[PDB]
RNA sequence: ACGGACCAAGGAGUCUAACGUCUAUGCGAGUGUUUGGGUGUAAAACCCAUACGCGUAAUGAAAGUGAACGUAGGUUGGGGC
RNA sequence: GUGAUUUCUGCCCAGUGCUCUGAAUGUCAAAGUGAAGAAAUUCAACCAAGCGCGGGUAAACGGCGGGAGUAACUAUGACUC
RNA sequence: UUGACAUUGUGAAGAGACAUAGAGGGUGUAGAAUAAGUGGGAGCUUCGGCGCCAGUGAAAUACCACUACCUUUAUAGUUUC
RNA sequence: GAAGACAUUGUCAGGUGGGGAGUUUGGCUGGGGCGGCACAUCUGUUAAACGAUAACGCAGAUGUCCUAAGGGGGGCUCAUGGAGAACAGAAAUCUCCAGUAGAACAAAAGGGUAAAAGCCCCCUUGAUUUUGAUUUUCAGUGUGAAUACAAACCAUGAAAGUGUGGCCUAUCGAUCCUUUAGUCCCUCGGAAUUUGAGGCUAGAGGUGCCAGAAAAGUUACCACAGGGAUAACUGGCUUGUGG
RNA sequence: AGCGCCGUGACGCAGUGGAAGCGCGCAGGGCUCAUAACCCUGAUGUCCUCGGAUCGAAACCGAGCGGCGCUACCA
């Protein structure tokens, strides 16, 4: 639930704001990929 | 509109009494000024925890302004300011209409 | 609510004033006491005024 | 008070005056000019400013200028004095740059009757823009004499390329309450130009013709 | 008597104007961040089960060309500029800075030549002449060249 | 330096104005804290003075001089036995020393309006009703 | 439509600070003893100095200035004499 | 984040986010610097990070169009705009 | 997180900014010399030498241009990387 | 052993910061929401021949525009039709006759106007200064707008006279704060000078929710006070629609 | 039921109150034995209708026509 997680609630299951969270965040937002320089499948 | 950088009107400066040559500017509000009395003690309130004091307006409706004129007596520099309607294009000393002229399409 | 012509009161009670009333009922007890002091005072440092 | 005071401008010109009227005797005219430098303003990214201002008398009724004009105003011109030339006789000189390269070069400005828009830049090549003189509106009411002077007397103020200008604002041989006058018109509607007023100049240069480049500021 | 003339702009009014949100429509003008954008999108819906609505607006700004996004109750009120659409004479253009001519003979050298795929094209269609009238389009004390057309009759 | 809210999180409840977690100060000075903890050291002893002898950046360094009311060369001698007095206890600890007398204010003068006879006592006194027996 | 099964007892515009209109009382260009002192049959009663409040002067942002031409005016009514 | 195995995992970096440079520049606080002033002060330059500008990134958030003509019966449209 | 001040002492070698002044043309084609610009405009010198005109160009050349950046240079010093 | 006047720590300064905090999230409304503005206004009608008069009644309009499109004076007469004149024709300019306005007067609509309030021309700034009185909306408050005088200074005309913006009916804004103009005046309280600051009178900067808070959502996890002043089921009236 | 948008050359579409434009399509000539490609040249519009305001509308206003859409929630 939205209570207990950036990630929670929807009527849909999906995260909702891009999982990508900048080094400079505070304690309670780093939930996701932390500083991710790129994301996705390597090589494609 | 259109109003002229001259204009004689009526001077009460204890040395003319009567109508004058004056020249007319547009009048500018000028700076803030801080050490004014209402500056210092908006600094005092903002200073500290509270967050924002005052109200701070959102709502705009108006877009254009009334005009103000600076007349200056060309006698004595007594000045003057006389109000316009709302305009939205001033000028000063401009650009006489012509009466029977041609349209320029 | 303001109502009626009537003055602007402003009557400070906005705090909790019934905590810090004084009623002087001891005023005439505190006269015979200061008479009394007075007394024994004089009574103590006899004869001076 | 600004950053000049009449004051100081009635000491430079009356020794700047001395030098022309008493100690060189050149055989022909001397003209005092205006040059005004620019600091910390860039004419790639700031706004090119462009001004003029009818100047109260003329600084020099000896510069040569062409009527371009349609047939009421060349006849109305022919009669005054001025070099009024027609519109059909440039008719077909676009055909070489060098029949209209001398035509810029001998006039030092051009006027043309309000049917210049259609014709003067493609009837011609760009050379008038490029040359820094591109011809003037007269209308038919407009008193031809009375532009002839206006426009001799006006001063151009124009961000070109260099932060560098230079406006004439009078002739030797006038009397020096005029002088003063003028010279410090054309200062203070220089900074009114530009964005700081006076804190874009750095540089007044007021002389004559051939001396004393004084410096002001 | 008196001197420098007391130079000054004789100026006022808004370069913007507070109209409405749900009032907008697409090909209009919003501001957005400070920024004149022509409006290409917009969407409302319905922010609850018995709310209000919302309006979603997608618009490019008219001078760099940038996608801005923004949204907002439908009947909030957001500015519009005050945009307008002059028509110019091409004379010469030499460092860039086109220098352009009004219906009278007053002209504007002040304007940047467009240095994109319509700025080079209308660069390559001055060379050769065939006059050309140019549109300039002026919002928010920024003005930039958009158009160009070639003249029609009187050849 | 300041004297940091000790608030979990900076978490106050409240309105806006009562926020404020980092650039709070102790009403009390460095000195009085030293004279604090050196009575409490040395509860037998009264604390007399405090001086300032250095500092770092993080510390500020003081000399605490204590009599002690038990020693009989301080219960006679006539120029001190006033610090034996049941009242002097934990003088520093009430305010008492000349950096407590000057934290809490107690000068002459129109600027110490509010603090000259202490100033809860003052406000006692500025926001008690007096009623008489016949009414004025 | 709601409250009410029954009975007893309890149960809701109070006191205070400041104040408006009206009324009563005292004295009146004055008025108010009761902070306090004196005294006492002792929280009563009685007696009282200097002050202080309000009033007898207004107006002005303020510096300031400050109320009879006259039977304290004329005209029109006006109870009573 | 997805959810055994199998077999696959297409296209889109304009927006939002994340990330990485430069000093060629714009914005640019406190302190410090300079100038005018009798001084309070005013003005200007310099000006960190961030922002802005520019790259990368979708098993990051996500997204993934319209219209029209055209084949020897019509119809459809491989094709074309 | 970034800057400043304090903590905070002792030192050196390459850079680089402030103020005075002397220098400096760096190019394409081509006048008549190798053209970094914009305003003015036909003169002093022992040289008629140069500019005017006519050819030459994106733009004139003598002169007034201690004027405009830009690029260098030697200082009593004063400041920073 | 490493590291070193760097880090660290303290204070101030800029950024970032739904991780957390506090708060808000207009009204009217044939329930609410969406829509709209009937929220400040103006014309005609509804409106029932004084005045007043409602609805989310009807048909529209306002947030402007104007150094003239303001003020005065002079001269002339407009839309339209008929008859005529090279190109010229249904529409270019010229002429005459008829022409109560069927034109024009910035802009809605209504009213008004012909030696004019229209059109053209000549001057000009009364779209000025000081205040008071009055009308409309009305509480007989404000605001907006307007009317008639007074005391000055003016414009125009031969003059009578007219003129204190727009032919009339709409076209707009308190307190606090900032700013300008005026008097060159009052105050900074121990006494002066000069800056600086604060006053008095008069304009502007704006509140369109227009007598004027500084304001995003969601809740099917929900809470409380209430409301049959108000919807969703039944009944009642109606019966378009259905039959 | 209420509301919004669109209509322009054969086709798809731009469009600043001063008579309309891009791309193809089409047409003429050329090259080729011929067609295409290619080269050189031209042409194509009550701007859905019908009235109104404006000197003058493709744009503004009123209707009429034909398409595309949006809201459609708490019960
Ligand atoms: C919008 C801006 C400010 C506004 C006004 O001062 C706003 C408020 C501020 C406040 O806290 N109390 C008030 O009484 C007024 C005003 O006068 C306008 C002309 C200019
Ligand atoms: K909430
Ligand atoms: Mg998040
Ligand atoms: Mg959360
Ligand atoms: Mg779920
Ligand atoms: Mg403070
Ligand atoms: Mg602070
Ligand atoms: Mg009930
Ligand atoms: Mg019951
Ligand atoms: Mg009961
Ligand atoms: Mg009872
Ligand atoms: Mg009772
Ligand atoms: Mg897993
Ligand atoms: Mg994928
Ligand atoms: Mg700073
Ligand atoms: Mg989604
Ligand atoms: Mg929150
Ligand atoms: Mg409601
Ligand atoms: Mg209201
Ligand atoms: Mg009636
Ligand atoms: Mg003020
Ligand atoms: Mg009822
Ligand atoms: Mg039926
Ligand atoms: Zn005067």
């Amino acid at each position: 639930n939205p209570v207990d997680h950036p990630h929670g609630g929807g009527n849909h299951q999906h995260i909702g704001k891009a999982s990508t969270i900048s080094r400079g965040a505070v304690s309670g937002q780093k939930a996701g990929l932390i500083a991710a320089r790129r994301t996705g499948l390597l090589r494609g | 509109v259109n109003v002229p950088k001259t204009r004689k009107t009526y001077c009460k400066g204890k040395t003319c009494r009567k109508h004058t040559q004056h020249k007319v500017t547009q009048y500018k509000a000028g700076k803030a000024s801080l050490f004014a009395q209402g500056k210092r003690r908006y600094d005092r309130k903002q200073s500290g925890f509270g967050g924002q004091t005052k109200p701070v307006f959102h709502k705009k409706a108006k877009t254009t302004k009334k005009v103000v004129l600076r007349l200056e007596c060309v006698k004595c520099k007594t000045r003057a300011q006389l109000t316009l309607k709302r305009c939205k294009h001033f000028e000063l000393g401009g650009e006489k209409k012509q009466k029977g002229q041609a349209l320029q399409f | 609510a303001i109502s009626k012509n009537l003055p602007i009161l402003k009557n400070h009670f906005r705090k909790h004033w019934q905590e810090r009333v004084k009623v002087h009922f001891d005023q005439a007890g505190k006269k015979v006491s200061r008479r009394n002091a007075r007394a024994t005072r004089a009574a103590k440092i006899a004869p001076r005024p | 008070m600004s950053k000049i005071t009449s004051s100081q401008v009635r000491e430079h010109v009356k020794e700047l005056l001395k030098y022309s009227n008493e100690t060189k005797k050149r055989n022909f005219l001397e003209t005092v000019e205006l040059q005004v430098g620019l600091k910390n303003y860039d004419p790639q990214r700031d706004k090119r400013f462009s001004g003029s201002l009818k100047l109260p008398n003329c600084p020099r009724p000896n510069m040569s200028i062409c009527i371009f004009g349609d047939a009421f105003d060349v006849d109305r011109a022919k009669s005054c004095g001025v070099d009024a030339m027609s519109v059909d006789d440039l008719k077909k000189l676009n055909k070489n740059k060098k029949l209209i390269k001398k035509l810029s070069k001998k006039y030092n400005a051009f006027i043309a009757s309000e049917v210049l828009i259609k014709q003067v830049p493609r009837l011609l090549g760009p050379q008038l823009s490029k040359a820094g003189k591109f011809p003037t509106p007269v209308s038919h009411n407009d008193d031809l004499y009375g532009k002839v002077t206006d426009v001799r007397s006006t001063i151009k103020f124009q961000l070109k390329k260099v932060l560098c200008l230079a406006v004439a604002v009078g002739n030797v041989e006038m009397e020096e309450d005029v002088l003063v006058n003028q010279i410090l018109m054309s200062v203070n509607f220089f900074v009114s130009l530009l964005k700081k007023n006076w804190q874009n100049v750095g540089s007044l240069v007021v002389k004559s013709s051939m001396g004393p480049a004084f410096r002001l500021y | 008597e008196e001197h420098t003339f007391e130079t000054a702009d004789a100026g006022s009014s808004a370069a913007t104007y507070p109209m409405q949100c749900s009032a907008l429509r697409k090909n209009g003008f919003v501001v957005i961040k400070s920024r004149p954008c022509k409006i290409v999108d917009m969407s409302t819906s319905k922010t609850g089960k018995h709310g209000h609505a919302k309006v979603h607006l997608v618009a490019i700004d008219i001078f760099t060309g940038k996608k801005l996004e923004d949204l907002s109750p439908s009947t909030h009120n957001m500015e519009v500029p005050v945009v307008k659409r002059n028509e110019y004479q091409l004379l010469d253009i030499d460092d860039g800075f086109l220098s352009l001519m009004n219906m009278d003979g007053d002209t504007k050298d002040d304007v940047k030549a467009p240095e994109g795929e319509l700025g080079d094209s209308l660069q390559t269609a001055f060379d050769e002449g065939k006059d050309l009238m140019v549109t300039i389009i002026s919002a928010m004390g920024e003005e930039a060249a958009i158009s160009f057309k070639e003249a029609a009759r009187t050849d | 330096g300041n004297r940091k809210r000790p608030v979990p999180k900076g978490a106050t409840y409240g309105k806006p104005t009562n926020q404020g977690v980092n650039e709070l100060k102790y009403q009390r000075s460095l000195r009085a804290t030293a004279e604090e903890r050196v009575g409490r050291r040395a509860a037998n002893l009264r604390v007399l003075n405090s001086y300032w002898v250095n500092q770092d950046s993080t510390y500020k360094y003081f000399e605490v001089i204590l009599v002690d009311p038990q020693h009989k060369a301080i219960r006679r001698d006539a120029r001190y036995n006033w610090i034996c007095d049941p009242v002097h206890k934990h003088r520093e600890a009430r305010g008492l020393t000349a950096t407590g007398k000057k934290s809490r204010g107690i000068n002459k003068g129109h600027k110490f309006n509010n603090t000259k006879a202490g100033r809860r006592k003052t406000w006692k006194r500025q926001n008690t009703l007096s009623l008489w027996r016949y009414r004025k």
